RNA sequence: ACCAAAGCUAGCUCAACAUACUAAACAAAUACAAAAAUACACCAAAAUAAAAUAAAACAUUCACCUAACAUUAAAGUAUAGGAGAUAGAAAUUUUUAUCCUGACGCUAUAGAGAUAGUACCGUAAGGGAAAGAUGAAAGAAUAAAAUAAAAGUAAAAAAAAGCAAAGAUUACCCCUUCUACCUUUUGCAUAAUGGUUUAACCAGAAAAAAUCUAACAAAGAGAACUUUAGCUAGAUACCCCGAAACCAGACGAGCUACCCAUGAGCAGUUUAAAAGAACCAACUCAUCUAUGUGGCAAAAUAGUGAGAAGACUUGUAGGUAGAGGUGAAAAGCCUAACGAGCCUGGUGAUAGCUGGUUGUCCGAGAAAGAAUUUUAGUUCAACCUUAAAAAUACCCCAAAAACCCUAAAUUCCA
RNA sequence: AACAAACUCCUAGCCCAAUACCGGACUAAUCUAUUGAAACAUAGAAGCAAUAAUGUUAAUAUGAGUAACAAGAAGCCUUUCUCCUCGCACACGCUUACAUCAGUAACUAAUAAUAUACUGAUAAUUAACAACCAAUAAACCAAAACAACACUAAAACGUUUAUUAAUUACAUUGUUAACCCAACACAGGAGUGCACCAAGGAAAGAUUAAAAGAAGUAAAAGGAACUCGGCAAACACAAACCCCGCCU
RNA sequence: ACUUCCAAUCAGUGAAAUUAACCUUCCCGUGAAGAGGCGGGAAUAAAAAAAUAAGACGAGAAGACCCUAUGGAGCUUUAAUU
C-alpha cells in the first residue's frame, strides 16, 4: 500500500493538486484568466544606509559584557514616564484624565503599527 | 564467537636445555567468515592434508574449486608468517600437518516458492584452519601386509584364555 | 466444500 | 449448589431441601413419603397408612442434604412446644 | 483469473476514504480517531 | 542446562538491623497493653486486605466492593471478568463436587 | 577447534500517601485531499443492552457484566424462583486522628506489547515483534583474562548379523537373550496417534461436613455465633490446550455485482446498412488439449477457440454494507477461505469429544446390578482405600427347603 | 535318566509384583526467620521438578551440496559480427530507487564479470506544457456520423446583449528515473496518442550428446483398424441426420 | 531418425514436504487377523554414481463418504412459542 509516514506534499498527488509549500499569496486572479499581482502585498524590505556604520558582527574578546537585566514593563515606564510625571505633579497641572501626551494610547485602531492586533509582520 | 587459533600462535616455550633434540617449529593461521561452503571446504583442506607445503600449493593451483584460491593464499601467509616471525629457515622444510573447515556465522534470507509459499535460504560461511610443521612431512602408512595380519592373528590365537573355567 | 488454507508469510524483519 | 457467593462470598443453600425436609438435631432427617395425596381412592388403607407415615433416610441422602443446606439450618432451635423437641436427641445409641 | 492485485492505488480515493476529513466528518470516525491517539498510533489517519 | 562460570557477590546480609531487631514487636499490643488496640491496626497493606483473608474470589468481591469506585477503566474490567471466571470455575468446575 | 555459553543492568509489577486529575512543546501551518495565511453562513441528532453460558436440551429464568456507599453482624435469613438451576435483601448493629511503606514480586523466552505501539503485516478498522552484555581506562584493538561444558560438525567415513543393549570376555565386533517409548484399547512391535534434536517456558486452585495436632473446657471465641463435650486456631481439596458457533459496535464497492456522472476506442473486406448481419485485426472473453502442480503464476504458458458498431470493451470519480448490499438465480460477487465479509469486545465462550498433565521409594488395590433424550456421561448399590469400634467371620456332618418326571449341584447349619 | 521357572531349599539380608483410585515416608531447586560461612541445619512459604499436548520461541541437523537459478561471439575493451523484435511520450501510481565520482572482503542481483537495482560523498527536475484560473437576468425547439440531408435509441460539446468583474512587470505548484499493482530485479494485471523501426534488446556459464520427460520436423505400406469419444495431430479444414434451446 | 529445452560432468549460489532411534535382506509360519525387527530356515566384505517404482498399510490434508454429539448453521413449512 501507500505510505502513511510520509509528508503529504504537492509531489504525491495528481495533476489537480497543487498545494503551496508555505509562501504566502501575492495576488488575485483577474479577468481573462491571468495572475494579478498587488503590489501593496508584496513584503518591501525597509534596508537601511551601513555605509557610514561603524559597527561589526563581531564583539571585542576583551570587551566585558554585563548581568542580565532583561527591560521590563515596570522598568520601561519609569524610564519613559515617571520622569515626566513627577515634575507635572510637582509643578501641579497633571490631569489624570488626559494621558495621551505622555505616549498612553487608550485605543489603538487609529495608529498604522498596532501592538495587540499584531499588524506588522516584523 | 571463538577465537583460540590466533591464540594458540603466541605461547613461548622454556630454553631447551643442551642434549635436547630440537623442537620442530608449528604456525597456525586461518581466515575466517569465508563465503565458500564448510563441507566443500572440508574436501580441499583433506585433500592438503600431510604434504609437504610446496605440493600443496602445486595441487591449490590446479584445482579449480573457488577455495582453492582462498587456501593457497592462507597457505602463503603462514609460509611467510613462519619465515618471518618464527625462527624457521628453509621456507620448504614445512609441512601440512592440520587442515580443517568449520562453520561460521550464517546469514538467514527468504527463497520464494510459489503458491505464495517460501523457505529459509541460508547464507554459508566457513573458517579454515591450518597448522604447519617444520620438518620434512611424515611417510604416509602402508597397507598392513600379509605377514603383519598373520602375526596378529596368532597373537590374538594365543591369547585366548579359558573363560568361567576357574 | 472447496475448503482453501492461504499461505502466511514469515515477518519481514527475520 | 453455590459453594461461593458472587456477593458474600459466602455457600448458599437450595430452598427445595427446606421446603420439604426436616433435619433433627441428632442428624437424622425426616420426610414424607412421596404420593401421599394421590388417587388415595385406588389405593388400600393399610398403603394409605403407609403412605401417611412420616420416614427417614439414609446415611447417602442424609449427608447429600447436609452438603445442600448450610450450617443455619443444622442448629439447635429451642421452640415454644416444638412437636419433634422430644426427638432432636439421639438415646441408647451403642455404636 | 488470477488475484493478488486488489489494490489499485489512488491518491484521491484514499484520501476520500480514510483521510482526516472523511474520519472527522463522522463520529464513529472522531471515535476510531480517538482510539489510534489512545493507543499511541503514529499516524491516525492517511 | 548452562550455568554461571563466576561466583556470584556474596550477599552481606545483616541480621541486626532496624527491621530484623524490631520485627513484630508489638505483637502483643493489645495481650500486654489493656486492650485497645487489636493487632489488625499493626497491619500496613491494600485497604481491602487490613485484618482480612480469603481465597482469590472473596478477595476480589471484597476488593470490587471496597476500592472498585477508584480504580481504572481496565483494571475494572479485568477485575470483572476475574470475578466472572473464578465465579464460575468454583461454582461449575472440579472434582470433589 | 568452529558454532557457541555466563554475567547485571535497563526497566517493569503489586499496594500506601498525595497534591486533588487529559504531562512538556505549542514561532508559523493544522478538520481544502490535516499541517495549504486571506470571503456573505447554515448548525446540529437522541430511542432498553444482546448473546456466547448455566438449567447436563430449551422456550420463563441465568450472580459480575463499565449505573457508588465502605466495614463487623443480622445472613446466605425473610423472600423471589419452568418454586428447577439459581437469585437474595431490609429493619437493627460495629468501625479513633498522622508518620511508622515498602516487597518470603521478575531479572532480557521473566517483568508492561514496549529499546515501541516503532519496523513490519492489512484499503481500512486493526494486529504487532525480536533485538544489551569486556573493561577503573578502548584519549589501554602490535587489546588482556575466564567455559572451551547443549544440539550440529571436525579432529577421526565404513567391514557379514539385525529396537543396537545387556551377560560378558585377554579381546571393538563375532557368541547367547530381549517384539522402542507415551496415549487409546478386551487386546499394539504392530503397518493405530505423537515426536529430528537441543535450550528456555508449558498443566490441581477452594476447608461445608470430616481426620490429625494444640488452647480452654459445660463452656469456647479479642462483638454479633455454636453448644445434651463442646467451641477456637492451624495443617490436610478439587488442571492445561482446542472448535464450528452466538450477540454488539466499528471498517470495508481502489477487487468484484449493479447503477450515477464524465471521457475514450473499434483498422481493413462483403453489403441500398452502424443489420443486437458475415470474414477477420486491435480489444474483450476463456471451448478443448498439452505442460505446470512449493509452478512464471495462492489459477499461469503454448497451441487452438467465441465475440469483435454493440444487451460492446474501457479510464477517472461517486453511490448502494452484512438481521444487509447487488444479482440476464450461479444461493453468484461484496479486497486471494462468503449457506453469508473482516476487526475489536463479550472471551480464559462452551465442549459428556480428542490430546497433554513434570521427583524417589513403600502399602493395599477394583471388569459393571438399577435409573437416566440414557447406554461416548453421571447418581446410587455391590466391591475397594484410609482411620476407629467391636464379635464373631469363612469351611460347614446330621436334620430341613412342592406339588406329574427330573442331572451337576444350591440355601441354612454344629 | 538327565536337562529344564518369579516354585522350594542353601549363604546373607534392607524379608515378596502390578493399571484407575486411595494412604505413607523421604526429597531436587528457589525465597524468608534464625544457624552456618570451601554452601549448610531446623522451621514457614510457594510461579516448587517435563523423554511426549500435529505444544510456543530460538538455534540446529536429515532430505542435500540435491531440486532450481544465469552472461550471444570475437576483439585493438567497448569496436565490429549473428539473431529476436511491445518502442517513444502523456495520465494514474512509487517517491530519488535518477546523474557524477569512488568502493565492493561482506551485504542486493537467486552465480560471476560490474553496477539502473548494494555502500559513501556531491549535485539535480528552471515554463511557454499542466493544476488553481466570474457571477446575476434575457434572446435562444431544430444532433453528432467529411454532414449536402436524414434514421431512431432523440443525442455531452455556445455565443451575444445589459449590471457589477481590486487592475498594478516578475505569484504558487508538478517537471529525475531503468519506476506502478502482484511477499521477489515475478513468463501475470495495466488507460491514451503516435509509428512497426530511424527505436528496444540476447534464446546458449563451459562441456558430453545415457535413460526417462516437454516442444518441433520428417516417415515406407495401410488410413481410425487407437480410443468412452477422430481427444491430439494432419498435404484435410467438405456434405448430411437427430435431441435441446427460436436467434445475439 | 534428428534438433531445442531437459539430462549427466565441471565451476558459483543454494530451498521443500519429511524425519522416535536405526547397525534399515529373502522365504514360510505366527501375530491387533497383510512383518526388515517375532519363530524356523536361507543370504550376507564395506562404500560411491546413474536408472525403475513393488513395499515402507510412502509424503501431503486431526476422512469431505458412514455413525455418534441431549455440537452448529443454511433453507422450507401443515413444527412449538410469538
Ligand atoms: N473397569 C476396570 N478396568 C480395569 C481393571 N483392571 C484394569 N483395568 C483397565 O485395564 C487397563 C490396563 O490393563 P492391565 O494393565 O490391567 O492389563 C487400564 O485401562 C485399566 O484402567 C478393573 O478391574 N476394572
Ligand atoms: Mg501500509
Ligand atoms: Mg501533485
Ligand atoms: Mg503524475
Ligand atoms: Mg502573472
Ligand atoms: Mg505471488
Ligand atoms: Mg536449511
Ligand atoms: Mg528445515
Ligand atoms: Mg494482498
Ligand atoms: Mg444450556
Ligand atoms: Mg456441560
Ligand atoms: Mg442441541
Ligand atoms: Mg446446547
Ligand atoms: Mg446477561
Ligand atoms: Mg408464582
Ligand atoms: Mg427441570
Ligand atoms: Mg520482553
Ligand atoms: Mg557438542
Ligand atoms: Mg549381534
Ligand atoms: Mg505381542
Ligand atoms: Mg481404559
Ligand atoms: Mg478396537
Ligand atoms: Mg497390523
Ligand atoms: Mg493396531
Ligand atoms: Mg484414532
Ligand atoms: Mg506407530
Ligand atoms: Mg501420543
Ligand atoms: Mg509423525
Ligand atoms: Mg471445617
Ligand atoms: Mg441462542
Ligand atoms: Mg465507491
Ligand atoms: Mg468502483
Ligand atoms: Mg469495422
Ligand atoms: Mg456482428
Ligand atoms: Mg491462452
Ligand atoms: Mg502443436
Ligand atoms: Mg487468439
Ligand atoms: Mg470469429
Ligand atoms: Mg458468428
Ligand atoms: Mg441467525
Ligand atoms: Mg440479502
Ligand atoms: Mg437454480
Ligand atoms: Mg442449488
Ligand atoms: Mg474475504
Ligand atoms: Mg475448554
Ligand atoms: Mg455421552
Ligand atoms: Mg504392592
Ligand atoms: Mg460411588
Ligand atoms: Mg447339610
Ligand atoms: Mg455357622
Ligand atoms: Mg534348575
Ligand atoms: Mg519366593
Ligand atoms: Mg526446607
Ligand atoms: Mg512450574
Ligand atoms: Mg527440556
Ligand atoms: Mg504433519
Ligand atoms: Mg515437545
Ligand atoms: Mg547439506
Ligand atoms: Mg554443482
Ligand atoms: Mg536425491
Ligand atoms: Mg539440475
Ligand atoms: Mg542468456
Ligand atoms: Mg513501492
Ligand atoms: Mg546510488
Ligand atoms: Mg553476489
Ligand atoms: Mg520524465
Ligand atoms: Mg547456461
Ligand atoms: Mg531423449
Ligand atoms: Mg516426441
Ligand atoms: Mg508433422
Ligand atoms: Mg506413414
Ligand atoms: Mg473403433
Ligand atoms: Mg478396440
Ligand atoms: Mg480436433
Ligand atoms: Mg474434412
Ligand atoms: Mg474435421
Ligand atoms: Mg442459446
Ligand atoms: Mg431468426
Ligand atoms: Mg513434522
Ligand atoms: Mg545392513
Ligand atoms: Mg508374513
Ligand atoms: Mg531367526
Ligand atoms: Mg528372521
Ligand atoms: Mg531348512
Ligand atoms: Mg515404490
Ligand atoms: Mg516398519
Ligand atoms: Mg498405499
Ligand atoms: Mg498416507
Ligand atoms: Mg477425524
Ligand atoms: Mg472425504
Ligand atoms: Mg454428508
Ligand atoms: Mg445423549
Ligand atoms: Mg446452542
Ligand atoms: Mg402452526
Amino acid at each position: 500500500g501507500a505510505d502513511r509516514m510520509s509528508k503529504w506534499t504537492s509531489k504525491r498527488g495528481p495533476r489537480t493538486f497543487c498545494k503551496g509549500r508555505g509562501a504566502k499569496g501575492t495576488g488575485f486572479h483577474g479577468r481573462d484568466g491571468k495572475f494579478v499581482q498587488i503590489k501593496e502585498m508584496i513584503p518591501e524590505l525597509v534596508v537601511p544606509e551601513l555605509a557610514g556604520f561603524k559597527l561589526k558582527p563581531y564583539v571585542n574578546y576583551r570587551a566585558p559584557e554585563g548581568t542580565d537585566t532583561p527591560l521590563t514593563a515596570k522598568q520601561l515606564f519609569l524610564e519613559t514616564a515617571a520622569p515626566a510625571i513627577e515634575k507635572d505633579f510637582k509643578a501641579g497641572t497633571f490631569d489624570p484624565e488626559h494621558l495621551e501626551k505622555y505616549g498612553f494610547e487608550p485605543t489603538q485602531e487609529g495608529k498604522l503599527f498596532q501592538l495587540y492586533p499584531k499588524n506588522f509582520p516584523r | 564467537i571463538s577465537r583460540k587459533w590466533e591464540k594458540k600462535n603466541k605461547i613461548v616455550y622454556p630454553p631447551q636445555l643442551p642434549g635436547e633434540p630440537r623442537r620442530p617449529a608449528e604456525i597456525y593461521h586461518c581466515r575466517r567468515q569465508i563465503k565458500y561452503s564448510k563441507d566443500k571446504m572440508w574436501y580441499l583442506a583433506k585433500l592438503i592434508r600431510g604434504m609437504s607445503i610446496d605440493q600443496a600449493l602445486a595441487q591449490l593451483e590446479f584445482s579449480d574449486k573457488k577455495g582453492a584460491q582462498i587456501i593457497k593464499e592462507v597457505l602463503l601467509e603462514a609460509q611467510d608468517m613462519a619465515v618471518r616471525d618464527h625462527n624457521v629457515e628453509f621456507r620448504s622444510n614445512l609441512y601440512v600437518a592440520e587442515s580443517t573447515s568449520g562453520r561460521g556465522q550464517y546469514l538467514k534470507r527468504i527463497r520464494y516458492h510459489g503458491r505464495g509459499r517460501f523457505g529459509i535460504m541460508e547464507k554459508v560461511f566457513c573458517h579454515y584452519f591450518v597448522k604447519l610443521v617444520e620438518g620434512p612431512p611424515p611417510p604416509r602408512e602402508a597397507p598392513k601386509t600379509a605377514v603383519a595380519h598373520a602375526r596378529e592373528y596368532i597373537q590374538e590365537l594365543r591369547n585366548r584364555t579359558i573363560t568361567h573355567a576357574l | 466444500k472447496k475448503r482453501f488454507t492461504p499461505p502466511t508469510y514469515q515477518p519481514k524483519y527475520k | 449448589v453455590t459453594y461461593f457467593s458472587s456477593r458474600k462470598g459466602k455457600r448458599k443453600t437450595v430452598k427445595a431441601v427446606i421446603y420439604r425436609f426436616l433435619r433433627l438435631h441428632s442428624g437424622l432427617w425426616l420426610r414424607r413419603k412421596a404420593g401421599y395425596k394421590k388417587k388415595l381412592w385406588k389405593k388400600t388403607a393399610a398403603r394409605k397408612r403407609r403412605l401417611r407415615e412420616f420416614v427417614f433416610c439414609n446415611k447417602t441422602q442424609s449427608k447429600l442434604l447436609d452438603k445442600m443446606t448450610t450450617s443455619f439450618w443444622k442448629r439447635r432451635n429451642w421452640y415454644a412446644d416444638d412437636p419433634y423437641q422430644k426427638y432432636q436427641d439421639r438415646t441408647n445409641l451403642k455404636v | 483469473k488470477a488475484r493478488g492485485n486488489e489494490y489499485q492505488p489512488s491518491n484521491i480515493k484514499r484520501k476520500h476514504k480514510h483521510g482526516w476529513v472523511r474520519r472527522l466528518r463522522t463520529p464513529t470516525g472522531v471515535q476510531v480517531i480517538l482510539r489510534r491517539m489512545h493507543k499511541g498510533r503514529k499516524s491516525l489517519s492517511h | 542446562f548452562h550455568v554461571r562460570v563466576t561466583l556470584p557477590p556474596r550477599k552481606v546480609v545483616d541480621r541486626w538491623n532496624e527491621k530484623r531487631a524490631m520485627f513484630g514487636v508489638y505483637d502483643n499490643i493489645g495481650i500486654l497493653g489493656n486492650f485497645e488496640k487489636h493487632p489488625k491496626e499493626l497491619i500496613k497493606g491494600p485497604i481491602w486486605l487490613r485484618g482480612w483473608k480469603g481465597n482469590e474470589l472473596q478477595r476480589c468481591i471484597r476488593k470490587k466492593r471496597m476500592v472498585g469506585n477508584r480504580m481504572f477503566i481496565d483494571d475494572l474490567h479485568n477485575l470483572n471478568k476475574r470475578i466472572s471466571y473464578l465465579y464460575k470455575h468454583f461454582n461449575r468446575h472440579g472434582k470433589y463436587r
